[PDB]
């Protein structure tokens, strides 16, 4: 139903200014949560920042605060990034996710909506 | 167990209007349990469940359920009815649930004899043989006639149930599209899976516990053939909860590309059976962060 | 204590005891009868011939030939049975007790009561009789025991004659000979033997794929390895493989040569557009 | 035996007599009752549950289905006792012996005396009756035994259904398939003995380097040296690696894979300043 | 397990001689003041005497002693474990005695009131009421008292057994407070505590098995020294080729593995005993 649109991947030096644009497409109305993954082979995944759009308030992770700034088109319902300061450690595919803010029935558990979008961005130096 | 059988002994309480709730009880509790315990063991009661479990919309119609509760209590029927023939030709239940309502004006083998004053409570009083001796030839004319019925509706029961089996097995051959060797090998088939998949879910329970264990203390105490399922047969993980949905319900051969499918894991091997996350241990990896 | 749960029990009562008696052999010899037809398996390819033509296509020439050897072969077990029950005589001196004329009575001088002749005649099974009686008790016993058995004796008499009947005109009127029959039996018992067999390992080899699909394994015994290891499977027949070699089979041969059974006659492919009873609709319609 | 000490025997004595039958039948009862919770782990780890939370965290549903559980699989015991005790017929006929209204009594002419009713009733059990009365005997006993074995088979059936409806019910509300949960029983039972087997080797290899530490060698059987030369011990398990695998467990899913214990819960890393009950102070406080 | 073996061996003897004991010595002094004292110390005292010797036979009650003469956790434990080893015997004589009824009416037999028995008048002289009450459990009375005598015989009869299941109740219900107190109140979780005690059964098993060869090697060592030869079979001969002599463990170090264990654990890693404790500790 929530589709998606992820672009910006490249391949720059260090000190390079990327900028990655996370477009969603759908039912996004229910959705309370917008951020940004990052996987590379031979390791799991990792969150850089993410963000309420209910609560407001945003995360960032200890190598990406300020590092990486991450913004919300909120006129258009996107999601948009800022890339300072390149590493070899930031060689990685990028995704940018979604939820809903998922209830807790203690006899169950939890249950929400999760979406994904796949995206690409390696610094060679 | 000579103290056990007692227990359950047959004592019929020579009582008026008393003694056939106690026959009813004596015979149709046991009747009822067995009838219970044939529905429990039966596995294709569970996945009938589990199809109105996941469906959740009474999506199966009248013509593939009432096929499959036929069968359900048509197997789960044989043990109440071999016991209550048994109880039937035994004659002990019948005689003492009806000999209160034997006719003492059509009693015989003697001259009109019988007491009219309480008649009903000598009567009733006859399994017990707690009776005059003026009325003993009385007793056991009808000590014979009552069990005489019982036999009789002991032997017609046998009858009827081998004319229904006939009848059934004969409707079902003949009714199927399917031909009856092909019937034989699709059994052949599902007694085979059913062995092979307990099989291989012993052996991949025991593998997976053999890692956690491991995990923990650094070593896994194993027989000499438990060393060599470790080995033989490495697990990875655990199969997802919709893959397990995927191969538990009914089934009535569905056929692909012209060739049968014989079970659900059959057609879910073929790939034919296969975004919102369900009882989750912990909330989305966004809500983890913060 | 099955045995003595089915035990003969004479209701010693007129017009009562027959019932019993009709009913305690009767029925017996009628469960025997159908266990004898279910178990035979002439008669489901039978059902079968009868379900795929839905036209009655096949004549009752050679319908009356199958079914004689269904009823012949499922009736050996109630003649078995009414046979015994009659050479004991217990279930037909209860049934005929009542129907003994006592003016024919004899051993004993005419002391024979006309007050109720049925009501004391009929408890004589019973043994319940006095002794004044006895005389006549013990000759109606001996009277009627006697026809039990030599009707027991002349059943066997008819059946021995039938079964020698049948034979003879078995093999005069069967246009093959007593020695090729001979190895048409031995062949289908070896066909049935091994198809049997066959089906339960490709059985368990299909049923090893599918589970090794599931859990990555399959957990096999010392034995089972092999099957899977010399016997590999790549599919299942198609439902008109399976219905080319079940029904009735008469005989028929090709190019001079016999043919056996329709296996045989299907290999030598001498037997074998519309989709039915499909899983998923046309591929076309998938699409959509 | 036990039997001879433990044999029912009925005080025949008003108001008192269904006072030793409670205490006969509802003791053992009783008694089969508590050796069920306490075997039964399932009644620890919800202990356990409680231990470490102290504030009544959990709700009452994951604490409902829990206790249920434990009470089902413990009332087994009870109920084959209490059935028992009914068909046998010797406790109710006692207990309720004196109660018996001599108005409806029948099966004899009214000879019955007044003058002591309940005390003659109550005395039945014990054949302590006049000969007179003796009619009655036999009659007031059948009549409670009636009732003692209509109850006991009554019993049988309602147990007969509860169980059937639990078992109903526990597959139709579960959110697992029925096969899943064959596989999940599988597991735990797997599980326990596997844990249990190595904590007792564990033990014995620990056991055994604590002994050569002091004595400077340890005297081994052939099969122990096998346990110290295979399993070779690194060290201990803390106290919270311990308290991360006790207490109850609800099918918790990580990721689309399902876990099936606590201990597969902490073998996936989901599990795992302040220190409590240490030997010794802070290690600056150990130099002061 | 193990401790059901030895407590069923111990839960069927005590039966067995309380059956033994019934049949040949067991008479009552059918008297008055005298059969009351001979019923309770059938009982009592028989009881009295296995509870002591259960104590005796138990090795951690010497070793709790030897604790508070070098001198609440610790302490639950061994009370529920000796008391659960030692109170079997007791329980099980007082159950069946009193089950049986022959020991209380043998006692109580004195003090029953004349006038509250039944389906006769009070038929009891009023200077003889306790002479003739007391001799009922003996048999020796008169026929013409059997009406009157076996109301009684059985009113206590019923009282004895009443009082023996209140008794197996009582007792069901502290064992399951006990089990449930010693879990809820314990420091450590329930796994770990059953890996506690194998561990102790385990130590134990080796301990005792060690010392008797160590010793064995020692002594085969003093008679090499003092005579310059061993008589040793094959495998004493090779138990001192494998196993060197340590020497003599210090009085101290002897000290430090003795006592009470309180479960203190060193940085993380628990210590399950006082010989985990000193060899973790050096
Ligand atoms: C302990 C046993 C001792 C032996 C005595 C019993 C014989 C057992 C073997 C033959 C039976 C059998 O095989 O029963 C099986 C069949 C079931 O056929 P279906 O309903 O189409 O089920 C689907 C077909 N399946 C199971 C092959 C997949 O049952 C019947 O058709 C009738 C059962 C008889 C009991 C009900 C009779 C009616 C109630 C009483 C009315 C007055
Ligand atoms: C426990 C068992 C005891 C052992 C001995 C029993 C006998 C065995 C051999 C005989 C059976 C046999 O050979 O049956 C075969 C024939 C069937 O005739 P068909 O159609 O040509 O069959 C061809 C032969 N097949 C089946 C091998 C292909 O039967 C009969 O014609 C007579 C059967 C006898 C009983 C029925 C007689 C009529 C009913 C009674 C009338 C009052
Ligand atoms: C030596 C024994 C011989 C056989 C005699 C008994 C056979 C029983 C076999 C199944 C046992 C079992 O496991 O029962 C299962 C259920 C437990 O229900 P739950 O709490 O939802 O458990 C969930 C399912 N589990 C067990 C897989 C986790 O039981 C019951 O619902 C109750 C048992 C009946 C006894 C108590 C009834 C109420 C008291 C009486 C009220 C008038």
């Amino acid at each position: 139903q929530v589709q998606l649109v992820e672009s910006g991947g490249g391949s720059v030096q260090a000190g390079g200014s990327l900028r990655l644009s996370c477009a969603a497409s759908g039912n996004i109305r229910n959705i309370s949560y917008l951020g940004w993954f990052r996987q590379a082979p031979g390791k799991e995944r990792e969150g850089v920042a993410a963000l309420w759009t209910t609560q407001g308030q945003t995360y960032y992770a200890d190598s990406v605060k300020g590092r990486f700034t991450v913004s919300l088109d909120n006129a258009k319902n996107t999601v948009y990034l800022q890339m300072n300061s390149l590493k070899p450690e930031d060689t990685a595919l990028y995704y940018c996710a979604a939820a809903t803010s998922g209830q807790y029935n203690p006899l169950r558990g939890y249950h929400y909506n999760e979406y994904w979008g796949q995206g690409t961005q390696v610094t060679v130096s | 167990s000579q103290e056990l059988f007692s227990v359950v002994a047959f004592h019929c309480p020579c009582s008026p209007a008393r003694n056939y709730l106690y026959g009813l009880a004596a015979i149709g509790v046991p009747a009822l349990v067995l009838f219970i315990i044939g529905i429990i063991l039966n596995n294709h009661t569970w996945n009938l469940v589990a199809e109105c479990q996941h469906r959740r919309t009474k999506n199966c119609s009248a013509a593939p359920t009432f096929l499959l509760l036929s069968s359900i209590l048509g197997r789960a029927a044989v043990a109440p009815v071999t016991w209550s023939v048994i109880s039937l030709l035994r004659g002990e239940a019948y005689v003492c649930a009806l000999s209160e309502f034997v006719d003492p004006s059509s009693l015989t083998a003697r001259e009109e004899h019988f007491p009219s004053a309480h008649a009903t409570e000598i009567l009733a009083r006859f399994p017990c043989k707690e009776n005059p001796d003026n009325l003993s030839d009385f007793r056991e004319e009808v000590s014979r006639r009552l069990r005489y019925e019982s036999q009789l509706f002991g032997w017609l029961l046998i009858g009827v149930v081998a004319i229904l089996v006939f009848l059934t097995k004969c409707l079902k051959h003949y009714c199927s599209p399917l031909s009856y060797r092909q019937e034989a090998y699709w059994a052949q088939y599902r007694a085979n899976e059913d062995q092979l998949f307990q099989r291989t879910a012993e052996v991949h329970s025991r593998v997976l516990a053999a890692n956690n264990v491991r995990r923990f203390f650094g070593f896994v105490a194993l027989n000499k053939d438990d060393e060599e399922l470790i080995a033989n047969f490495p697990v990875e993980g655990t199969q997802p909860r919709p893959q397990w949905n995927a191969i538990t319900g009914v089934y009535l051969y569905r056929e692909n590309q012209g060739l049968p499918l014989y079970s659900r894991l059959h057609k879910w091997a073929q790939g034919l059976a296969g975004d919102n996350v369900e009882m989750a241990l912990l909330p989305s990896a966004l809500e983890v962060l913060f």
